[PDB]
Order: C-alpha cells, then structure tokens, then sequence
C-alpha cells in the first residue's frame, strides 16, 4: 500500500555517493601518477594545437560534468585587464567572488584547475 | 558589482520607412532621468586582435530625455477569466471539478483555482498547500474556512479533485481520486496507489464578491486596479477540464466526474474546454471556450503549453489534431513569459534618408550603458543594393537570455574549457522575472522551453556581449560580417528572417545575391521553401556559416512576435514529452529538417556533421580546388596554403559546428569540394543524427564525418550557392588586418556574384 | 571447409498438445536418405569451463528415414496478378504507366512491370537494362523488339514512365518524366535535372501470350508450371500506381498522367491503387486492389513494404492512415522472405503425456547435423507446474540469420574484440538466398529490414550455436536457465511471447512466477498489457535480464509467422525513412516502448541504460542489502562478497546490457536497489536516449548511467517483481559447479515466489 | 545542365584517401612511440579486469571501423581446439583463411593484431 | 451580393487618402459567376486636409455611432445590410501590393495590425452559440454581437 510521498525517495542517491567516492579516488590516483599534466594544462589550457593528453583529458571529463551547483566559473570583472573566479548558487543571489585577478583568461582557467584540484583534495 | 540598473526591448524586430517602431524602458527605480540617441552598429567584438568596438552616431528626433521609472512584469502562465458581474462567485451552494497533473507538489502554496483576492482573504480558492489540496472560502475579515486532503498528491500522477461549499450543512467537502492508466503518469497500474479521500470541515464563514478575474493555476493578488488582476501564486502543471456548478455535489457525483462523464449540466456555471479550437491547423489561439453557455470565455497568458497530453490519454494517437478529446490539458509552468507589457516610453519614425542596415538605440542611464537593437529595412516593395544580409532574428530568439552555463550540468563538458561571464550572465540570474527562459533552457518542472518571444529585454542581444561556449555568439557575430563589408565597398541591405516569413521568395528576388548569419539554426519551413524556389531560378547564395537549417521553427499566428520549437532526439537541449510533438501553431510535426526529408544538404549544399567549442582548425586544400572551373574563387591563393590558420572566434576559421557534404542527404551531384578542415579535438563529437550505435572513438581526429566542407554547386538560370560549413568563418575575416586567405576567397565569390554574367556553371 | 549439407524449419513455433506441426527440410542436392529424432534440450553452451552441452532423446512416432531433396525458394518481393484468360496480354493497342523511385538503377537488368516468359522471349515487358529504362515486346520466337531511354535513371528519384505500342503506326514508343518536388526524392528542385525524354522504336513484331502471371517488380522466368510462377530479375525500389491501358497514348496523355490525373478511364485494362485499404488500423493485408472494375486482383509476395511514400508525398501529414492518397507505394526489395513455402517432409502430433519444455528435432544427413527447434505446452487451459518459462520467440526472430560481423563496418567497434565466427554464418555468407536477413541488417537498398518471419531456416536459433559478439546469443543463452532449473528441482511450463501474445494476461495468471528470457528485447503493446495486469493483481515475476522491452513488435494477422518492427533514433541499427514510421499490420506509431510512455521501469523495474561486448563486470552490494525486508534475498551471502565474479557468459554477472533504476521512467516508488555493477570499460557506452549534448567522456567508469542495478518491489494482492538488469546473469548460475552467490540469489527470490504466502511486502 | 548520372560521382572519397593517409601516419606512429601497447595486448586481449591503455585504445579505435570488405576475422575450425584467420569476400565467395592453426581464440586475436599492423607498416 | 475587396488607405507621408476596390467573385459565392465579364476593380486617391480625431464612441461593424458615448452606450444609427467578412486594421499605409495580396485572403504584415477580428473563431462541433467576437492579433480588442447577426454564414 502506497499513500505517502515523504516516505519514499530517491535510491539512486545512494549508488551516486558510492561512484563519486570511487571517482574521486581514482582522479586523485591519476594526478599523483602523472604530475606532468598540471603543467601540460598550465602551458596550453585551450588545447590549441596541442591537443591534451589522455590523462589530461581523463581529469578533464571527470571536472566538467558536474553539477551547477557549486561550479566554479570566471567572471569577467574588467574583458582583457581583471578576471575573478566565482562560485554559483540559487536562483536570486550573487555568486561568491574570489580575491585574486587575473590578466588574461588562460591565468584563470588553470587557477580554477589548480583549485577543483585543492577541493578534490580535501574531501579525501 | 557593475550592476546592470536599466534595461528595455522594441515590440517588432524590423521597419520599414514611414513605420513606427516602440521602445519600453525600465529601471530599477523611479527617480531620475534617462537618455537616449540612435546608432548604427558597425562591429561589435572588443577583441584586442581584432578592430574593436565600432559604431555611428545619427541624428534623429528620437534623442532626448525621458523619466525612468520601475516597470512590473508578470511572470508565468495561467488563464484568466474575466468576471465583471461576480457571476462565478455563486451566492449559495457551489462545487468546483477539475483534473490535477502536479510537477513540483512540494513548492511552496500553488494556486489551482481560484476567484480570490489574497490581500483581504476574500473569495474561494483551490491550492496545494504543504503537498496537499485545500479548498478555502473567506470573506474578507481575514477569517476563513479550509478542508485539507489526508493524502498528499504524487509528482506527475493524474487526480480528479471536485472542491463542495455546501451552506445547508454549513460545510466544505473535498473529493480526490487519482485516475491512472497505462501511459498518462509517471508509474503505471503495477503501483498499489492509495490516494483517494474524502474529508469534510465545518464552513463557519460564507465566500464573499473578491473584485478579481477567476484564474486557473493561480491566485489573484489585490483587487483589480484599471482591470487588471495580478496573479501570484503559481501552479506548476496540467489542469485539464475546470467546471463549476451552482449546486453541491456528492460523491456519487465526484465518482462521476472522475470517469470523465459530464454530471448535471444544466447546473453548470461555467465549464472550460481547453481542447475547444482544435482543427487540422492545429490551435494558433489564445482563447479559451467556455463550453457550459454561458460566455465566461477565458484567455491563455504568458503562453502555456496547449495540445497537451490529457488525463484519459492513451497513446493510440499521438497527434492531438486526430484526437482532440484526449488533450485538453495545458500545462502552465511558473516561468514563462510571452510580453512583459509595460507602458510605452518614446518611439521612432523612420526617416526617408535613414539607410538599410544594423541599428540600436543607446540607452545612457547613470552608469549603466544600455543597447536596444532593431532593423530597418528598404522602402517596402524596392530594393536599394544588389547584396542582402538576413539577420537570423529567429536564432536570436531561440538563444535568447541563455543560461546554460548556470543551469545545465553539461555546460562545461559541451565547452572545453571553463566559460568566462559576464555581468548580463550574473544579471539573468539574480532577476530571472524581468528576462525569461532560452529554449536551451528547461523549466523549473524540467521539460524544455518551447515558446520565445521578442516582447522582453534580451539580454545576449545587445553588441558588446561576449558569451560562453567561446568568444561571441548570435548577433555580435554577425557583426564581423557587417563590418567586413563596411571595410571593403560593398553596399548591402538587411532583412530579417521574420521578413521572410511574412514576403516569401519575392523579397529575395530583388536581389542578385543573398548572405546568411554566422548561425542561421532556426528557420521556418516557409523559409525553406522560399530558399529553395530564390535558388532554383537564377538566385545566388552565399551561406558562410555551419548548423543552418536544423530545427523547424513556426511563427505563432495571433502573435507574431512569439516562436514555438519543440525538439526531439538530435543536437537538442531537451526531448518533447511522448505524445507532444505537434505544433499548436500549426498542426504538422516540426522537428528536425532532416527527419522531414527536407536536409540543409537539399537546398545549401551542405549540413549539420560535427559540433564543439575549445578551438578552431584550418582548411586543407582538396583536389577541386585545382579544377579549372573554380579558378575564380580560388584566384590569389597559393595551392599549398592554410585557408583561415588564425582568427577572433576559436582561434581558427573552421571552428564551433561543422557542416559536410552529403549526396544521401541531398547535395547537388554538381557539386565541387574544394577544402575539408582538420586538427580537430576529442571535444567534438559526431551527432546522433549519423549514429546507429554508439562505438568508442567517434570524435575529432578519430572519426571521417568530423569536418567542415567548403563546397560549390550551380542551379539554373545563371544561379549558384556557395558555402563555406564553419561558424568561426566570419570570425577570420578581420585577421592579420583583413590580409588573409578567407577575405581573398570570400571577395572572389562576391565579386563573382554581384556581376551581370552568370554563374560559372560547374 | 564444412560445409553445411541439410537445412530445415517448422511452421509454427509452438504446439500444444494434441497438436500438430510441419516440418520442412532441404539437402543440397536430391540424393540418398535423412534420419530424424525427437530430443530435449537442457544446455546448448559446449563452454569447457562449464556443464557441456547436454540432451535427451524421447521415443516417438517421428523417427524414421525420409528421402532427402533440394527445395527451391522463391526470395525477393514483388505483386504477382493471376491472368489465365491472357487478359493483359492484349491483342491490338496497349500502354502502361507507372511511377518509378529505383535505389539500385545500375544493378543488373530489374524487371519493372512484365508479364514476360523468359524461356522464350513472349509478352511485353518494362525493365532496367544498364541503367537506362527500356520497353520490350516478344512474339515467343526469339525475336523482340525493344525502346530504349535517352536518359538514364538517377538513384531515388521519382520518374513518370509511359511505354506505349501502337500498331497503327508500327510504333513503340517510350516517355520518361522526373515529378520531383520538395521532399519525396534524393535531391531538391535547386538540381536543374533533365530526365526527360520521349523515345520511339519500330515494332517488326507482336507480343505473343507469355502464359505466365503478370509480376510488378519482377520478370517471369518459364512459363507457369502447376500455375506457379517464378521470378527472376527482382528490381529494387519504389513502383506506384500501374496501370495498363486498351489504347495508344500520346504525349498529351502522357504528360497528364505525369501530374497524377487518370486519362481516359473507360479505357483502362486494369489499375492497380496500393493504397485501397488503408483504413484506421493500417493496412494488414496482401490483397491489392484492382480500381479499374474489371476484377483483376493482385497479391503481395514475400512481404513488400506496405504504407511507403508516394510520389505525390510532401510532409504535411506523416502517417499512412490520415493521408492515405500520398502513400500508394510498395517498396520491393530484392531480398525478402516471408516464408520459404517447401514441401512437408514430416509432421508431428504431440502426445498426451509429454512434458513441455523446450524441443528440437535432430536432422542426421551424411557428415552434417542440423536442428529444428520447437515449444511444447500445456493443454489448453490447463498449467501443469507453478512456474511459466517466457521463451523470447520475438527476439529470436529479430536475431534471425544475423549478419552483423559481416555487413555492418562498426560491428567489431560495437564488440571490444575480433568477432569469432562459425561455419553457420559462413552459410549464411555464401548461400543468402536460402535463408533471408535480421531485422539488425540493412537490404541492398541499404535501408534496414523490417519484417522477419518464422518459416525460414535459422541457423542461429540452433543450441550448438555461438555468436560473434561474445559466447552466446539468444537460445542457448536460455539454455542456461532451462538448465539450472534441471539441475535443480523447479518444475517449470513452457510458452513462448506468440502465445502470450494470443492469450493476455489469462496466460499468466496460471501461475504463480514466471520468469523471463535472457534477452525479452521485442514485445507486442498487447504483452506489455498482459505484464502490467499480471503484476498489479497478485502475479509474481522474475526479470533475469536486460534491454526488456526496447521495441514495439506487431505480429501481421494474415500471416502469424511474420513480425514487423519499424525503428527510430536510440540503440538501432538502423533508422526509418522521414514519412513511414507507422506500422502497416496495424496504423499506429509503436517504435520504441520509451517513447510512448511504457519504459521499461514502469512494469519490471528497471530499464535500459548501457551496453558493450567486451567483458562482463561483478555486483558490489548496496545499503538496501543490509535490510530486514529483503534479508531473505540476501539469506547465505556474506555483506562483504562480490555478488558474480566470474562466469560463462563474458566472465561476470554484470555484462552485454545494463539496466538502471530511475524513478523519472516510471520506477515504483517503493523499490529497493540491492546491488550496483562496477568494472565496465571504454567499450560499455550511454545509449542515445540519455544524451541531450554529446560530450567526451560518456562511457563505462566515467559516467553513472553505466550501471546495473539489481531490484525489487512489491505490488498488491501479494505480488512482486525481482530485476537482475544483465544479460549475463544466466551465465553465472553455472560457474564453480552451481556453487557461486548468483545462484544462491536466484533460488532465494524463487523459493519465496513459489510459496503459498504473500511475496514479502517492501 | 544534369543529364546523366556517369558524370558525377561522390567526392566525399577524395577526402577519405586525405584522411585515411593522415590516420594511417599516425597510428604508426603511435605503435613506434609506445612499444609496449603490443605485449599488453598480448597479456590481455580482452582487457579482462585490466583495462587498456588509451594508446592501445586509440589503435583500436582505428584498426575496429574499417569496412568489412576485407577485414580479418577469427574462424573457428573446431571450437576450443582450433582456429584461424579468415578474410571477407563478396556475397556467395568462402573466405580466404590463414595457414596457421591456433588453439586459443585469445592468441588468434592478438595474431590479427599483429597482422593488422603488418598491413598498415606494408601499405606506406 | 457580389463579393468585395476593400483597402482604405491613410497616408499621411503624402497627405493622402486612397481607396482600393476589387472583385473576388468565384463559382458559387456571389449573385451571377464567372461569365459575366465584371468591371469593378479601381483605386483611386484623393487629398486629405484634416487629421482625424478621437469619436468618443466605440468602434462599429455595419454601422455608424450617433454622438458621443453617455453612460458608456453607443448608439447605431446608418445600418449596413449585408455580409462583412475578416475586418482588419493596420498601424501602417499599404500599398496596392498589399490591398492585392489581402484580396487573396493573405494576412500581410502581421506585426503592423491593431486589430483583427475573426467572425469563425469560436466554431466547435456544438456551433458556434457566443456574441463573443475574437481579436486575431493579440491585442484584446474583442468585440461583441448585437441583436443577433446571423453567425455561420457563407464567406
Ligand atoms: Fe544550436
Ligand atoms: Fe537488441
């Protein structure tokens, strides 16, 4: 007999924080084995004409696919002189923005790699 | 930070001369003044690689200053039924029956029904409150009488809900049965569902007169001030056959409503069918009938979804023209938004001199710097240039106030790098009421957005906008084709894709040859035909884009200025619900081009192959591009050269979305294939459209349908189209200071075509 | 090699009963004798890391020796019109007309429309010969008289062709017309085509009585021995509306016949309208109707495709049944078979004390051993066990003579690995026209199969069969199950997906559980009703399996050996052309179960989420195991054990296809997910109806979709279901000689379902 | 003016010889860069609880779409005792099948591997 | 009773007042067909001296209002007799490419209309049993029947 929502959910959930555990584990594995690829990403975060390697891009589909919430993105505070990096919430409310600045954009796409990294790192 | 503090749109995207076009202005709060001047766009991308920022001023008698006051939008769809004369505020007993299809049970209270007034508690209401349906009179003292549901409601489960205000008993009833078949829920007849209850309260007030309209899913706000209600809160979800009676039913009664059977109708005083206007044109209309006669008619705002599955729909038809009665529902999300409605604060006539070409009114507020683009034409039935320019206004709705990097988890992944925002990205999140929803975008209930309208400030639409798959995106893109043809001395016109639609091939043949947008996606299928019939006597195209042809895309009939899309499995945001395909514009199916024998490949040589955003790649010479018969496009170019290695968008010029020759999808079988592009990444990827089963590799560098095709074919009568398959094509034109190999070959075929002689004849 | 010496099939794949079945059976050549003998089959795997492969001999009134012969087929589609009066065969003046779409233009020499003996050179005929169409009439002496086109044919265009003889001026004369317009053939109106040429030849002789039938798409080959006529030149492609006239037609006629306008109808011969019959349930018939009133009634051989576009079809309406004017093509492939129709060798009638399990009759020739497979029930009405084994006869005709690993070019990138290839599909590779094509298979048109049939020799529905993605398929990947019950002490009933399609729900509810095949993948609508309203009254059930019910499956009421699926985006082999998605054995949609709101997860709890062939993967337990009200699952299996590590079918439980638990597809809300599949690699993908933007990285161990998910809920009235969401779970019952936890969960879920008690009320 | 069809052909050919020639080049070299992609094949053909490595996939990914007219496949002669190498033909042609005998199915794949790369080396 | 097609045309660029008139008979929905050989296709322009100013009145179908609105009533005083079919009005001048596509029953410019009103809108399988008379533009300017024109006639 099935008549109230609230004691049902989601089980999928369940198997979700059971895959990120797994999932975190091995891109951390990964960036230890290879340490060369930090600097492959620092040198060309693009990718032009010098497409990433497959551990590189490995890390890459791992830090993409994420949920919004709580993605790091790069705000363009002042185009071509200051880039900052923020931080996405609800609906109605400002993102946080971080302290350092930025020259270019390829400065703050490898400090926003540089930082899934250091919050990858703490979890575990 | 630098937020934005003032913010407008024009009601038309297009004018002619001697015609009146109307700019509404908004602020975020009445004090001051504005100002106002008229400009012609010229480029757009403040690149420092590239030109710059460019534009002109004009003067004009639309300068000057003007109050800037706050502007209120109401935001989401519902139907409201006008009521003057308090006629479905009945005076003793009266029920009220419905059919319920709740997306988002648990957000927050949701009007269903409701003749009520939620200043002072006045009138009657239907609404969940806390996951459960409560039926509630007041009148106005701020005492009322309520009788809630035991059983809280199910997501995207049908019920029959029928709200009893019985004076004899003194005594409010609430019957709620759920009416699940095989296909119309989220679960099936397997579930042991227990939802069916039958409560009753005491009635210690009597409903009073609330001076509202009646609204199906939501709630009026204050009393109607100048006749208009103010609805507040909405409903998320179907509503399918509201009626109400001038007597109390019982639950002999309540079980015949559930079955769908019409009980006593001569005491109907009201019954709405929103299935009521259903032809083989399917229902272009925004009126709602009132099937009891007695002419409480209703009207659709902010455009909900009609043609929707109803609460008897099995799937034996899946087209709501052959089986109108299975679709009476609408399905009225929370934010939609088809006009903002606001009060009008200065227009513009268009002068006899003024030129055909990019134009925008630049709004100076007190540190905010605001754009309103529009479009004027030549003088109606002449043309003034042999070149016209079709903005892709269409494209422009489809992508307009775009939040995907926000919203959608894929947003990163589809990009190869992380996405650099603006302050207009972090403005349409902060206030998503003034702006609305792209059709990239879902709903808060999770089914895409369907419908986008013109009437609204479009936020990615103004020049200086940067967006975030890359560098720029609809309209500043096309402004690298205009300024390319500023820089040299070619004298063009500009219409519109709506223009189109309205003239036909008969605008088009006033010209010697016809230019496309750097992203021309959305189209009508009279578009296409007009396309096709300019080509096919003697027209000449120049199609410098990739992804040109590949969603279907009806103007709504009653409202010109609101597009429908619905989208199906392909290069697609979202996938329409089972049985909702079809249009409600016009009755026929409308997905893909392709899905309905018409490919790009059919009418512009090439078509959708490859998407992917991190970077661009170059073209490489192909053995036609030694034929004899192509000398002329390939003239000042060296055999062994890189065309486009280098360039503002993508870093390349074959880049973002790719388009491929294909002789089973349509190309010419005179077509010639003068450059195919490499240096591909992982990050693009072949589309589902060229896959049968999904194998490992099927990407850039790994897969043959990854390229962009420069192709050329010739028609009849002294005609031919030239493509070019890239969107970072435009963005090359302006490299190494307009010193390169895509100026060299894109200038050869536009002094080819603007000539007397005809086409080279492949 | 070996070579395969002795072929055979039934007619019907399950007998119950005091019922009897035909046998039919083709040597080589007609020399020496066949044995035959009744046996039961228990394992078909002769893995040696396994049980081996095992049978039982039963005495019977079969046994014996029959005279072994070579048997003809007849293979490939066309209409054949029954003339003995040489009615068609006119004595003065005649013309013929129809419209012509040809796929393979240069392919050999395709017949048209003829009635033509071949031996002798008799009658009239129209034909392609090296490409070009040409009009030929034949006294019967050797001597013809031929017209041939100026104007080759393009490939899938629609031409308007006209042959006309006219003894007044001893004339043949030929006219050719291309009708194209925006959407019915390869290429648009932008082409400026010239195919049209008007052609006369002299006639020195006269057209003489073939004595044959009269054949659209075909030649006749002799002339009709025992009134049976067989055709030689199959042509390929779309042939709509012939007609055959009493007169000379001129130009004029011809170019009104061009647009479609039927001249001078009191003096037509006969007028063939495919599309009379096409009502609102399709057109589930052979019969072709003569519209000229003179009785001259056609039939359809070898199943062509009924419900195909039309010449006059432009997009407005996609469905057969609404618009049944744009759809009066057949589409005649070269490459059909629908029934083989041999002679009866042996029949069988089974007795009254046989039990019903899965049969086969073993074919002894000289060095080569062939199977026949069958199904013996129980009487009628009557169940003789508590549990009903589904054998999957649905999907064992998808599969028919499966050709992937030799046609298709992604066939090893589907596999992770070289496929493994035996002497059956050798045959089939060298002799196609004996045994047919899969529906996973294109024709030579390219487009994908869409009609399969029973009466045919299968050579991969044989035991002793192993299949190229991995070990194997679809029967003795039954086998697994039927032995493991063997082994064990379950006594089962056998019926197969025909029968429950016959019979409903009344079918199921004999039983207490029934459980499924390895690979249920096609089901009528009707049995996914039977399912739904087995389970939500009382009914147990067992899904030990994956990709459950992907496809919607009609079996053609004419013809019950014939099944018909039409198929879309998703995980296909193939796609549907734009206008023809809609079955004819019945008019409506039916493509995949998803898209018409009956997925999987709304019945069996789980549903199609990946696949990939290279290895299987192991179950890791989730914190549903550790439940008290599913503590009889996991009774004698430690919390810390990998649930399948090892195995037959590709050395795991989890593998080949994945099934996940979402509540979004219809998951009941109650079910609890007891297990998780892990170590799946590159090869193991997301299905296509998962992905709204393809992005890199969707695939096994960097996306969740990857997964199967072990489940179970309950229902009412004491029912419920059990999910295991792989294929290659029956291959894992089997491993470390029956002692491994897959087998200790199986017999927990099916000692509780067998039970006089409820199932146990999650 | 488009008369006959013997004039026109598809010109989609002239760039898959384009990129056939490119990816052969590469594969090539990606088998002479990474050596050791040949003896973990030879381990584990399967990729059975040790999955290949990226280089090794990236060959896979080339050598597993080619059109099966001519591609190489494994003939099982007598199951689990003998097995070899067969080579499609057109429809109603045997194929043409290979001296060697082996006993494995995993040593006749890792024998079309090395087969297959004798193949693309000989072509350049 | 013969159909007609009736543009007029405020132009206020030129000063301008025009008027197109033509003939749109078929077989069947007019008084005499299509031998007789009709002349009744013109379009003639004349000078505009005035502007025009706001009536004070409602807007009328097959009638003119009498003075200005008291208590909200408008009175109707010069009737028509006779069918009127698919009423329009533009916010711009057309020219006699326009009056000549509208002839044919397009809808030209469909973003330039201020009001359209639909006298089918409304039909069902129950009739059509409403004084209602839809806006076809959006604009809600919607209309109202009154003393019972026959609703369901011939167009
Ligand atoms: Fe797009
Ligand atoms: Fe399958």
């Amino acid at each position: 007999c099935v008549r109230d929502p609230s004691n049902y959910r989601d089980r999928s959930a369940d198997w979700y924080a059971f895959y990120d555990e797994r999932r975190r584990k091995e891109i951390i594995d990964i960036i230890d084995e290879h340490p060369e690829i930090v600097e492959e990403h620092a040198a060309n975060p693009f990718g032009y004409r010098k497409h990433p390697s497959p551990y590189l891009q490995r890390v890459h589909n791992y830090f993409r696919m994420q949920p919004t919430f709580g993605r790091y993105y790069i705000y363009s505070e002042r185009e071509w002189d200051a880039y900052r990096i923020a931080t996405i919430r609800e609906f109605g409310e400002l993102p946080e923005l971080g302290d350092e600045r930025f020259k270019t954009e390829e400065e703050a796409m490898h400090a926003v790699f540089l930082r899934r990294i250091e919050d990858v790192r703490a979890e575990l | 930070m630098k937020d934005i503090a003032i913010r407008g749109y024009c009601d038309r995207p297009s004018v002619a001369t001697g015609e009146t076009i109307r700019f509404y202005v908004s602020a975020n709060e009445t004090r001051g003044t504005f100002d106002a001047e008229l400009v012609r766009l010229i480029h757009g991308d403040s690149n420092p690689a590239g030109p710059g920022y460019k534009e002109e001023a004009i003067k004009s008698d639309l300068e000057g200053q003007y109050p800037a006051r706050f502007q209120r939008t109401q935001f989401g769809s519902y139907v409201e039924v006008a009521d003057p004369d308090a006629g479905l505020q009945p005076d003793g007993a009266f029920s009220v029956h419905l059919f319920l299809w709740s997306t988002t049970p648990s957000r927050g209270r949701q009007g269903i029904a409701s003749r009520w007034n939620d200043e002072r508690q006045s009138g009657w209401n239907l609404a969940i409150e806390d996951g459960r349906v409560v039926f509630t009179i007041g009148d106005g003292s701020g005492a009322t009488s309520s009788v809630v549901s035991d059983r809280p409601l199910f997501q995207q489960i049908w019920y029959s809900i029928t709200g009893v205000y019985d004076p004899e008993k003194k005594q409010l009833r609430l019957y709620q049965k759920s009416v699940v078949n095989r296909t119309n829920s989220r679960f099936g007849l397997v579930v042991p569902l227990d939802s069916d209850c039958a409560v009753s309260a005491d009635a210690t007030v009597k409903a009073a007169d609330s001076e509202t309209s009646l609204l199906i899913a939501g709630l009026g706000e204050a009393a109607a001030q100048d006749g208009r209600t103010w609805c507040i809160a909405h409903y998320n979800g179907k509503v399918d056959a509201p009626k109400i009676y001038g007597c109390a039913l019982g639950q002999d009664d309540a079980e015949k409503l559930s079955r769908g059977e019409i009980v006593r109708p001569i005491s109907r005083l009201a019954h709405w069918d929103f299935s009521a206007g259903i032809g083989l044109n399917g229902i272009p209309t925004d009126h709602v009938v009132d099937a009891s006669g007695y002419g409480h008619h209703g009207r659709c705002m902010n455009q909900p979804s009609r043609g929707s599955t109803g609460w008897n729909w099995d799937g034996h038809e899946e087209n709501f023209i052959h089986c109108p009665e299975q679709y009476g529902a609408l399905w009225f999300h929370e934010d939609c938004l088809d006009d903002c409605r606001w009060e009008k604060d200065f227009e513009f006539t268009v002068p006899e001199g003024l030129k055909s070409d990019f134009y925008a009114v630049k709004i100076r507020y007190e540190d905010t710097e605001d754009y309103i683009p529009f479009f004027v034409l030549p003088p109606r039935g002449t043309a003034t240039a042999p070149i016209l320019v079709i903005a892709s206004t269409l494209s422009y709705l489809a992508y307009a106030n775009e939040q995907i990097m926000h919203k959608a988890d894929i947003g990163q992944a589809v990009a190869g790098h992380t996405p650099v925002l603006n302050e207009n990205d972090v403005e349409l999140h902060k206030n998503l009421s003034y702006y609305g929803l792209s059709t990239y975008d879902g709903h808060i209930d999770g089914r895409g957005v369907q419908y986008t309208s013109w009437r609204r400030p479009i936020m990615n639409l103004r020049p200086k906008h940067r967006q975030g798959f890359g560098s720029i995106w609809e309209l500043p893109a096309d402004l690298h084709l205009i300024d390319w043809l500023n820089h040299n001395g070619f004298e063009y016109d500009v219409a519109t894709e709506h223009d189109l639609n309205d003239q036909g091939a008969e605008l088009l043949r006033r010209y010697k040859v016809v230019l496309t947008g750097s992203h021309p996606e959305y189209q009508t299928w009279a578009n296409a035909d007009a396309w096709e019939d300019y080509l096919a006597d003697g027209g000449r195209g120049m199609y410098l884009a990739a992804n040109g042809m590949y969603w279907i895309v009806e103007v709504h009939p009653e409202k010109p200025w609101v597009m429908e899309v619905r989208k199906e499995l392909g290069v697609t945001a979202w996938e329409a619900p089972p049985g909702e395909y079809h249009y409600s514009t016009n009755g026929r199916r409308g997905g893909r081009f392709r899905g309905r024998a018409r490919a790009t490949q059919k009418i512009w040589g090439t078509g959708m192959s490859s998407f992917g955003f991190d970077h661009s790649g170059y073209f490489v010479q192909m053995p036609d591009s030694q034929d004899e018969r192509v000398a002329w496009i390939m003239e000042g170019i060296d055999p062994e050269e890189r065309i486009g290695d280098g360039g503002l968008v993508g870093g390349g010029a074959g880049g973002y979305e790719l388009d491929r020759y294909d002789l089973a999808l349509g190309t010419p079988p005179n077509t010639l294939l003068l450059a195919s592009s490499v240096e591909h990444s992982v990050v693009y990827t072949v589309i589902p459209d060229d896959k049968a089963f999904p194998h490992p590799g099927m990407n850039g560098g790994e897969h043959p349908f990854v390229r962009a095709d420069i192709t050329y074919f010739s028609t009849a009568n002294g005609g031919g189209m030239f493509a070019t398959s890239s969107i970072s094509w435009l963005g090359s034109l302006s490299w190494n200071d307009y010193d390169n190999n895509v100026s060299k070959m894109t200038k050869n075929v536009l002094n080819q075509f603007i000539k007397d002689e005809p086409a080279p004849r492949v």
